[PDB]
């Protein structure tokens, strides 16, 4: 939209229907540049391993990435004991994911 | 609201009561004005059903840290609580009350 608009507001809720419980989280993080906007080829070499079992190859990224696949970034600690104490199981079923009120400094 | 506890009202449940009618044993040939003295022993056996229905008010808490819950001990007895013994006597261990969840004053 614009410079001096939200983009999104702050969502952080859980919901408790019969069958369903539905789990909202919102959070603030940071981003900083990484290996300063450059892909690098990373082995045990570049890090010093000398292990045939710790040995590896690979590549560093400058991306980032959203991870959210703990459950206490879905659940506070009421919502699991009520979950665990009223259930005899529990599935995911669909996902809902948001970024906004972006910052560049 | 009654002071050992429960729900006061004006019109509560009706009191329900049951008794077996007399059954006389037999009469003199003659007539006697008394009332009748000798009844054929008797009792009388049967099932009775209540059903009751229960409003809920569930809880909305936002209390992040996990509430106390009435739970069971894991460790090992020689019977189980609220069971049966071996003579097969039934028994209520503790008096268990209904103030565990919590909310604000």
């Amino acid at each position: 939209d614009g410079v001096g608009s939200s983009s999104g507001n702050w969502h952080c809720d859980s919901q408790w229907l019969g069958d369903r419980v539905i789990t909202t989280s919102t959070r603030t993080w940071a981003l900083p540049t990484y290996n300063n906007h450059l892909y690098k080829q990373i082995s045990n070499s570049t890090s010093g391993g000398s292990s045939n079992d710790n040995a590896y190859f690979g590549y560093s990224t400058p991306w980032g990435y959203f991870d959210f696949n703990r459950f206490h970034c879905h659940f506070s600690p009421r919502d699991w004991q009520r979950l665990i104490n009223n259930n005899w199981g529990f599935r995911p079923k669909r996902l809902n994911f948001k970024l906004f009120n972006i910052q560049v400094k | 609201s009654p002071l050992m506890g429960g729900f006061g009202m004006k019109h509560p449940p009706p009191q329900i009561l049951i008794k077996n009618t007399p059954v006389p044993a037999d009469p003199p040939t003659a007539f006697n004005k008394d009332k009748l003295n000798s009844f054929i022993t008797q009792y009388s056996t049967g099932q009775v059903s209540v059903e009751i229905e229960w409003e809920l008010q569930k809880e909305n808490s936002k209390r992040w840290n996990p509430e106390i819950q009435y739970t069971s001990n894991y460790y090992k007895s020689n019977n189980v609580e609220f069971a049966v013994n071996t003579e097969g006597v039934y028994s209520e261990p503790r008096p268990i009350g209904t103030r565990y969840l919590t909310r604000n004053l």
